[PDB]
């Protein structure tokens, strides 16, 4: 299952 | 045995026009189990391993939220990195990002991974503590400060240490007939000959999984690497894998040669002797 | 802006025999930009039933692909791999050497 939110570099 | 989970991510700029090129595929250890293409019809994470086929529509309809999501991310970074790189608006650039963990024997957390890249070159990853970044250049610095501001780290780490083991677990025990079985390879020698006084020996390991191995030649009783050549581990296409190595011997003198293979599958490496 | 130049690989699935079914495999990587073009040939003609593996890539960052199909070795037949990327200054083609 994938990470619920990755955040903007 | 230690088991990987790993998402490997890819968007390629198409500034002509529209969103970047968008790929995302999952493995469990050298099985991939699901892809996401922005290019494909149905806009939706899909299976690519029996075993996922388990899952019912939630995890469809969750994954996708989630996949696309990345997609989005990765557009608006590649937006960034060319404002950080000072680059033309007219080329085509590319965001590449893999994460996962690791469960060790005792199925307990063992690793977890982070990384980024900007045009094939490191960019920023997330150290082994899981708890602070490196960054390959000022540009990168830029977003280290930000995701250290933002507590990035430690939102990764549970997720690492946490939801990514238990659906990693989840996975093997549902894909268990072939994600924990290990395929021993199936050896073989071939023999060539390239004049009257010499000959080619090729020693294959062929359908054999995981991809790790070593093969090696030896001269009697010595690891000999001169005039030999060894292929790169290559996909059969059915799950498996393959490789071999090559050695050119003088015609009469096979006996002195031999072909050593080791792998997980292997409870005592092979020693092939002949041609 | 890095660019690498794909290795490629020509193979078949599985131990070939002439007259028996088989897989022909173009195994690509080692490449960089992704944008890359593949495609098997039968005497030079272009296979058209081809399908390859989703893009992925190695801890280095490079690419890879498996490009295949099903065929049928023959005797008289030459099957081969027709590669372009950026990198290359016109199609490489690999051809498949049944020992290999």
């Amino acid at each position: 299952v994938l990470h619920d939110d990755l955040l903007e570099a | 045995g230690s088991h990987s989970m790993r998402y490997f991510f890819t968007s390629v700029s198409r500034p002509g026009r529209g969103e970047p090129r968008f790929i995302a595929v999952g493995y469990v250890d050298d099985t991939q189990f699901v892809r996401f293409d922005s290019d494909a019809a149905s806009q939706r994470m899909e299976p690519r391993a029996p075993w996922i086929e388990q899952e019912g529509p939630e995890y469809w309809d969750g994954e996708t939220r989630k996949v696309k999501a990345h997609s989005q991310t990765h557009r608006v970074d590649l937006g960034t990195l060319r404002g950080y790189y000072n680059q033309s608006e007219a080329g085509s650039h590319t965001v590449q990002r893999m994460y996962g963990c690791d469960v060790g024997s005792d199925w307990r957390f063992l690793r977890g991974y982070h990384q980024y890249a900007y045009d094939g070159k490191d960019y920023i990853a997330l150290k082994e503590d899981l708890r602070s970044w490196t960054a390959a250049d000022m540009a990168a610095q830029t977003t280290k400060h930000k995701w250290e501001a933002a507590h990035v780290a430690e939102q990764l780490r549970a997720y690492l240490e946490g939801t990514c083991v238990e659906w990693l677990r989840r996975y093997l025990e549902n894909g268990k007939e072939t994600l924990q079985r290990t395929d021993a390879p199936k050896t073989h020698m071939t023999h060539h000959a390239v004049s009257d006084h010499e000959a080619t020996l090729r020693c294959w390991a062929l359908s054999f999984y995981p991809a790790e191995i070593t093969l090696t030649w030896q001269r009697d009783g010595e690891d000999q690497t001169q005039d030999t050549e060894l292929v790169e581990t290559r996909p059969a296409g059915d799950g498996t894998f393959q490789k071999w190595v090559a050695v050119v011997v003088p015609s009469g003198q096979e006996q002195r040669y031999t072909c050593h293979v080791q792998h997980e599958g292997l409870p005592k490496p092979l020693t092939l002797r002949w041609e | 802006m890095i660019q690498r130049t794909p290795k490629i690989q020509v193979y078949s699935r599985h131990p070939a025999e002439n007259g028996k079914s088989n897989f022909l495999n173009c195994y690509v990587s080692g490449f960089h930009p992704s944008d890359i073009e593949v495609d098997l040939l039968k005497n030079g003609e272009r296979i058209e039933k081809v399908e390859h593996s989703d893009l992925s890539f190695s801890k280095d960052w490079s690419f890879y692909l498996l490009y295949y199909t099903e065929f049928t070795p023959t005797e008289k037949d030459e099957y081969a791999c027709r590669v372009n990327h950026v990198t290359l200054s016109q199609p490489k083609i690999v051809k498949w050497d049944r020992d290999m």
